[PDB]
């Protein structure tokens, strides 16, 4: 949004990852 | 200077707002990033994996008893082996699942259900039943011939020992709720029950009792919204060595 | 039958004749650190057919009133042939695990047992704030047993424990369950006496039934080291 | 499959099935691999254009919203006769995320977590009532919070040369400012925290079990920095913590028996279901009973 | 090799060495310079991409943080009976690093400095206990600090005429604002600040001793404007330094034993180690005893 | 005008921000800068430099006699010198050091160390010495035979007159902490040893018993981070002549 | 910083203000829009009715 | 206006909707 | 950042001096 | 040692094989099977279940 500040994990929330991959947990068979 | 005005909601605090404060320690180096095996980035994966129904969950039953429903021989045809509230929102089969815990965090829900069984039994005790699924609106059906007209498999025991009925999403409304009212046509989803298509027949030397284990997930087309704090933790009191932390 | 594989892992081999598949633990196989993660900069060993290879522990007793068995990875490798005196004389070590529970019964015997790699699986105690002892969590080869399966033994749910590298083992389907597990940690290498990364529990969800004469059931456990690495090496220290 | 999923999928309409070595329905949950079973190969369906987002779910929005992770009550007065246990218009905290419920229930549905905190101090006053005394009014004290990491020193007075924190972040605040707020970054010495750890803190076998020396952030120490005055007043400093910027690996079974203590996971359930230790979930009549059956 | 390193050096794998003429491991403490042998010439290492940045140990980052270098606390009454020896509404203040002892000491780890100051100051009040006096309340006062440079003539009481501030800076804020915050230049008649001065201040043989004449800043004066009330308060003003844009040069020797004074760097140490004159380190039973040896 | 809101930490003096505050005296110009001989733009150009190790840190040790260890001619074989305590973060022979000092104004370390050893017998004084590091998680070693198992350096007495033992970094984690738990898996860095490799000979006219000196450095790996207080300075009251800067 | 000033009528809450506030619920997504017949979107439609 | 905000609902009132059809109310016949 | 005074001592901190010589106390030798 | 691990099935039979680890290039027979030029080492079975 704005983050005037110096260090970058001053900024806010990083709400924008929207990739998944499911089957590592429900095929993770060969 | 530039002229300015305060807007209602300054100076309050309210705990879900996305800002960025002052870095405490400046010019840290957090450490590098490394590979760790099994990342999750949306919560909707973890309710995508099926995990055990608890639909034996009746006194008599102690621990690990109450994950599996026994099912024996019958001398009568067409009967009921057990049924299976759908309600998630209230106590009963599908609260402590992954779908079900997770879900309890949001108050609105979406999508459609699959509903797993396996048979356990020995490898040559054989039987057929059948699984249905009911939309709301009337009572849970007690006998076979009502059970067949709605939603259904029948399953024929063999080599895979796993069915699935899907619990597809037919509603009314775009979502559904939690709701502490279980007959709520905003909330209620129907019914599953289990019959005998067949018998269960096993030899002499088969145990006469076998055992099914009943799964549940969400699929793709699941969907939660309106977080909310879990009605599945809560606190009396300060939990032992909580206040030794200020000695 | 309703699956056959093999399992070669150096000097050793397995053969399975009745299987369901084998599980990669989140769909990752193992391998060597890489040098844009690497941390000590001091030479590794990697012994490789020494190590890398399938170690069986002894069997437990399939029983009626059986509440499961537990076994703490490397716990129960250290002190076991090359890997435990590599263990031992390092500092540091790195693996995965190729895990293969077999278990055979007949065709008139039932049950089922759910095998599940838990990672960081941090143990509680039942009716006590005292936390568990160092008895308590390592064992060693011989394991340990659940004390209340229900809730794993740490206050959470066994009907949830699917959510991680599971296999089952359905007598009236198959007789083995293999697990391939990467090296889990928040570390790129760890001290191999004072932690343990993965917990292999094996928990008679269905418990055993049959109508037969009855013989003893045991359970056997083989797991074999995967890209074994080992840094910091000085006297041996057990 | 790894893609990018913003939206639920979409269904497809589906036509009568009969062929013969198809058997979508049936499964092996021996595999370890959850049902793979569409509902166009269960069910007859129609084409629907799904539009249902799936932003919600995010582990970011899922975990980023503060909530408490402290909150300590200490009487703000002359401490020239209290006894050498109570809080002498100061107090010392070592950080921990595992004191209050909900925060740590949803934390420990992961294995490893890594992100920076957002840290907020909301303060509150009240006129002591002990006595005899009255309400006299709410004085606008100015507060010091110091972070002071593992190995420094910690005061032992409310004006102990500690505060003069060369080195050590310090905020001051006063009760009549908002919150004060703000972030630490990620500080543990490996790549992500140990929500849960297999293992002992020490080389010896005397260590604590459970906690990952790795994960130890330090101590927080709120301080009045106002000398005390005729009247004896009671402050209230709670802390919240936000998570942002969040990477989760290996979720763990949700926690159903109540916690016990904050240094272990050990468990004795509640004296009858739900949540029991012998029953998480309420009991029926029978396994062919609904307690919320419509009839009519 | 002058360079731009923002990370540490990455190490490079190295195999078995066996070569005549090539130690090396073998130095010459003798000329003055460190060890140049490197981990890999010492031991077989492996390739290792190091990504550890070294921006927090910046001359910058390690003195720009803000550090009490004053606290004065005076009592704002009616004056009319007091000596001639409290603060009267108001107090001045020799401006020096040398009296609270972690900047001191972060400062004194080089032998010449140059920064702007950014000058926080502070203010808290209580209500005055003595006699029977009551709570009362708080009252939002408004306090003058003036920076009178070297030469100029300084208050003598909390009204007089000096306080009209045709030249001198002088900031005027509320108990109730944010403490007063402002920048004061690099205000050295030479290039740098002398942390030490091996000399003597004046022409003659009776001037002070490291203090350089040079460094000197002047005077800060602090006044409560508001005339005094019918009830008396005490006043604390605290005064905060915070370096920026610093050059360093010379790094010195930390000083081991407390400090003394701060006109001189006058040493006694502690009665027993640690840090006492004898023994700076604290003692073990002999060269060949480990306190903290790991048993099992 | 704008509109606005305030946000929480409005108003609060955090002593690590970095803002730019109004210029007290304006248009004033500073003195131009002149070049000065040693200047120092990062912390771990200090570390690097090598300092003296008070190796000698025992009762009966006075002063200087604490910065040299005594090596004298022995009667038996492999016998054991003198070890060095590894916890910078605890008080011991590494703590008053360049590395050390400016390392306890730290809260985590990464990164390879050197340790240097001078001897300062007379010139047909000879001797053969072995230096051993070994990482934690067992006893220091007291036997030549345990002690050779770990990473060490042979060292012959000769024209050069120093050696270098490397103290690399073998960490399990990618730092380490000052915990003040020394035996905490996170702060523990192992033991250093030396023993004779050989004996000390010298002529009847050479003094019989020679000495040695330590000095430790960090190596460009070094790095550090979470400052914090140092607790080496401390202050129980006003220092002399404080209140007379009021006065 | 910014410097700046308040001015009148700062701080105060008139009831036909037209700002933007704080998403309490963020990411929420509403329910996809739906055909229904009869929208209104001027009130003078309304008045057109006898 | 301003909406420094990351969810859309947040923005201020929408005031700009001059389209209109009154003979769904006044001439609802075929 | 901002920085909107006249002076220009006034501005914040410049920590991006990652330029160093250790050498010269190191081996400060010919 | 050399191992495999033999689970009953469809196929009845199972193979180990003994390879060739030998110091010397061939071997002899001796009559001293305590030999190194003789000895070959052991072939044991157990229980796996
Ligand atoms: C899991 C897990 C999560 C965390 C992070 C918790 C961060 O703890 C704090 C808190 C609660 C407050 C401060 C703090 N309070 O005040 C200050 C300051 F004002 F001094 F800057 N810092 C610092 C930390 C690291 O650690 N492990
Ligand atoms: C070494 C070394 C470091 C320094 C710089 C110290 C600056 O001292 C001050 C302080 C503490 C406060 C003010 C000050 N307080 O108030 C005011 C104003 F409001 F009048 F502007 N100026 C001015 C100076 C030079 O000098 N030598």
């Amino acid at each position: 949004q704005i983050n005037f500040y110096k260090d970058s994990y001053a900024a806010s929330a990083s709400k924008q990852d929207f990739s998944q991959d499911p089957s590592k947990f429900t095929e993770p068979v060969v | 200077g530039v002229p300015t005005y305060l807007l209602p909601g300054s100076g309050q605090f309210l705990t879900t707002d996305d800002h960025s404060s002052a870095p405490a320690l400046p010019c840290f180096n957090p450490t590098p990033e490394m590979h760790i095996p099994g990342q999750v980035r949306n919560m909707l994966e973890v309710v995508q994996v099926e995990s055990m129904m608890e639909i034996n969950n009746t006194e008599s039953a102690v621990g690990m008893e109450r994950l599996k429903v026994d099912i024996s021989a019958l001398t009568d045809v067409d009967q009921l082996l057990f049924n299976i509230p759908l309600d998630i929102q209230l106590d009963g089969p599908l609260r402590n699942t992954l779908v079900g815990n997770i879900s309890r965090y949001y108050t609105h829900w979406s999508g459609s259900l699959e509903m797993t069984f396996m048979f356990c039994g020995s490898f040559m005790a054989a039987g057929k039943l059948i699984l249905c699924y009911t939309p709301p609106g009337g009572s849970c059906p007690t006998t076979r011939e009502t059970a067949m007209l709605g939603t259904h498999i029948v399953w024929d025991f063999g080599l895979q020992s796993s069915v699935t009925l899907i619990i597809p999403w037919i509603s009314g409304s775009h979502y559904r709720m939690f709701n502490n009212d279980a007959k709520s046509t905003n909330a209620n989803v129907g019914y599953v029950t289990c019959f005998m298509q067949t018998n269960l027949i096993v030899p002499s030397e088969s145990s006469d009792t076998c055992s099914l284990i009943g799964f549940i997930a969400a699929k793709d087309d699941f969907s939660l919204r309106l977080m909310r704090d879990s009605p599945d933790i809560g606190q009396l009191d300060h939990l032992h060595a909580a206040e030794a932390a200020y000695q | 039958s309703d699956r056959v594989l093999q399992l070669k892992l150096g000097n050793s081999a397995i053969v399975t004749q009745e299987a369901a598949n084998y599980c990669c633990a989140y769909g990752e196989w193992p391998n060597y650190l890489p040098d844009h993660e690497a941390v000590a900069i001091d030479k590794p060993t990697q012994p490789e057919t020494a190590t890398d290879r399938f170690y069986t522990l002894k069997s437990v007793k399939w029983e009626t009133g059986s509440t499961g068995w537990w076994w703490k990875l490397p716990d129960a490798l250290n002190n076991i042939g090359m890997f435990g005196q590599n263990v031992q004389h390092h500092y540091l070590y790195r693996s995965g695990f190729l895990i293969h529970v077999q278990c055979n019964a007949t065709k008139f015997h039932q049950g089922a047992l759910l095998v599940v790699a838990i990672p960081e699986h941090q143990r509680g105690a039942h009716n006590t704030n005292t936390s568990p002892g160092f008895d308590d969590i390592m064992k060693g080869e011989e394991g340990g047993t659940f004390n209340h399966p229900y809730v794993l033994d740490d206050g959470t749910s066994l009907a949830c424990a699917t959510i991680f590298p599971h296999q089952w083992i359905n007598l009236r389907t198959n007789n083995s369950a293999t697990i391939v597990l990467p090296w889990m940690n928040a570390a790129p290498m760890d001290f191999p006496l004072r932690h343990n990364q993965w917990t292999l529990a094996i928990i008679p969800v269905v418990p055993l039934g049959t109508r037969t004469t009855s013989s003893m059931v045991p359970i056997t456990v083989s797991i074999a080291p995967m890209c074994c690495e080992f840094n910091g090496l000085r006297h041996a220290i057990t | 499959i790894e893609s990018i999923i913003k939206t639920a999928t979409d269904t497809v309409k589906s036509e009568i099935n009969a062929e013969l070595g198809v058997v979508p329905s049936l499964n092996a949950v021996e595999t370890g691999a959850t049902s793979n079973t569409e509902p166009e190969e269960a069910i007859q369906t129609r084409t629907v254009i799904n539009q249902h987002g799936v932003s919600e779910t995010l582990v970011e929005n899922f975990l980023s919203r503060a909530a408490l992770v402290s909150k300590r009550s200490f009487e703000y007065k002359d401490h020239t006769s209290s006894t050498a246990r109570a809080d002498k218009n100061f107090f010392k905290w070592t950080i921990n995320t595992r004191s209050f419920v909900q925060l740590r229930r949803k934390l420990e549905l992961f294995t490893y977590l890594r992100f920076d905190a957002e840290i907020t101090i909301l303060t509150t006053v009240a006129v002591n009532g002990s006595g005899n005394n009255t309400y006299v009014g709410l004085p606008d004290l100015t507060l010091q919070a110091m972070f002071v990491p593992t190995g420094a020193l910690t005061p032992e007075k409310q004006d102990s040369f500690h505060w003069q924190s060369g080195s050590n972040a310090s905020v001051f605040f006063k009760i009549s400012d908002p919150p004060a707020r703000i972030t630490i970054p990620f500080m543990c010495i490996n790549s992500a925290y140990s929500v849960f750890y297999d293992g002992f803190a020490g080389f010896e076998k005397n260590g604590l079990y459970g906690i990952n020396p790795a994960d130890t952030i330090g101590n927080l120490c709120v301080r009045i920095v106002n000398e005390h005055q005729p009247v004896g007043f009671t402050v209230t400093v709670r802390v919240y913590m936000k998570p942002k910027h969040i990477k989760a690996w290996a979720p763990r079974p949700p926690r159903t028996l109540p916690y016990m203590s904050i240094a272990n996971a050990n468990y004795k359930g509640k004296e009858r279901a739900p949540n029991a230790l012998s029953a998480i979930i309420g009991n029926r009549d029978s396994v062919k009973t609904m307690p919320h059956n419509i009839v009519n």
